[PDB]
């Protein structure tokens, strides 16, 4: 809880670049074989995204929400279990937590107690939260089955999420495709829209550990966290209604 | 089907005929539009 372990240390913010990725459907409206021009918060082309890695160390800075959230991760065994979404990061206000045990994703807004870098074994709460009260909000998603065990060969999991808050509406843009410098162009699809309506000024990440307090050994994973910026894109639609090309208006 | 009639679909209004759509669409999609700000595809909520 209040005892800092080996993986909590000060590290520098190394960065990388992105070119194709970051394009999502702005609405559910089908348009066929036309170029649509809309204005929403987008990942800019030719930008600098902050590269994270885990091998004795783990990257979890406290990052502010207000430049937008772009998430992309290239992993095998799906290390990242979810996120912590809060303002003052204590029990004085509401906070959002996403727990993925690879059966049913538990999404709750409640009053939690937070540490600097919470750990997951199964799951362990707390360290994530010690106790909770005063919440009426529960959400049950659709059940599924995934493999949390380790794999070999090529990297089989690419999870690209865009998280934003417009007028108190939280939206999840989900795209999964097989694939330190990725490539390829893809179009994200929406999944879960919850009208929560809370102020989230900062965000953190979660980590799942394994063992063959400090005896739990982290694995090998890599991801990066991007930012958004009000821009205008041109979206090229095919006959099937997917985005095969994206042109920025001003770059 | 195959008759020019008035439409009331979820508050939206129109006049036209109903033919079968062969294009692949999103399962979360309520409706879609055209080249203008005009319609083409609606979703029947009771039976999809």
């Amino acid at each position: 809880q209040c005892v800092n372990l080996t993986t909590r240390t000060q590290l520098p913010p190394a960065y990388t670049n992105s070119f194709t990725r970051g394009v999502y459907y702005p609405d559910k409206v089908f348009r066929s074989s036309v170029l649509h021009s809309t204005q929403d918060l987008f990942l800019p082309f030719f930008s600098n995204v902050t590269w994270f890695h885990v091998i004795k160390r783990f990257d979890n800075p406290v990052l502010p929400f207000n430049d937008g959230v772009y998430f992309a991760s290239i992993e095998k065994s799906n290390i990242i279990r979810g996120w912590i979404f809060g303002t003052t990061l204590d029990s004085k206000t509401q906070s959002l937590l996403i727990v993925n045990n690879a059966t049913n994703v538990v999404i709750k807004v409640c009053e939690f107690q937070f540490c600097n870098d919470p750990f997951l074994d199964m799951e362990s709460e707390f360290r994530v939260y010690s106790s909770a009260n005063n919440c009426t909000f529960e959400y049950v998603s659709q059940p599924f089955l995934m493999d949390l065990e380790g794999k070999q060969g090529n990297f089989k999991n690419l999870r690209e999420f865009v998280f934003k808050n417009i007028d108190g509406y939280f939206k999840i843009y989900s795209k999964h495709t097989p694939i330190d410098l990725p490539q390829g162009f893809s179009a994200l699809e929406p999944l879960v829209d919850l009208p929560i309506g809370i102020n989230i000024t900062r965000f953190q990440t979660l980590l799942a550990l394994h063992r063959s307090s400090s005896g739990w050994t982290a694995g090998a994973a890599a991801y990066y966290v991007g930012y958004l910026q009000p821009r205008t894109f041109l979206l090229k639609y095919n006959e099937n209604g997917t985005i095969t090309d994206a042109v920025d208006c001003a770059l | 089907k195959n008759k020019c009639v008035n439409f009331n679909f979820n508050g939206l209004k129109g006049t036209g005929v109903l033919t079968e759509s062969n294009k692949k669409f999103l399962p979360f999609q309520q409706f879609g539009r055209d080249i203008a700000d005009t319609t083409d595809a609606v979703r029947d909520p009771q039976t999809l």
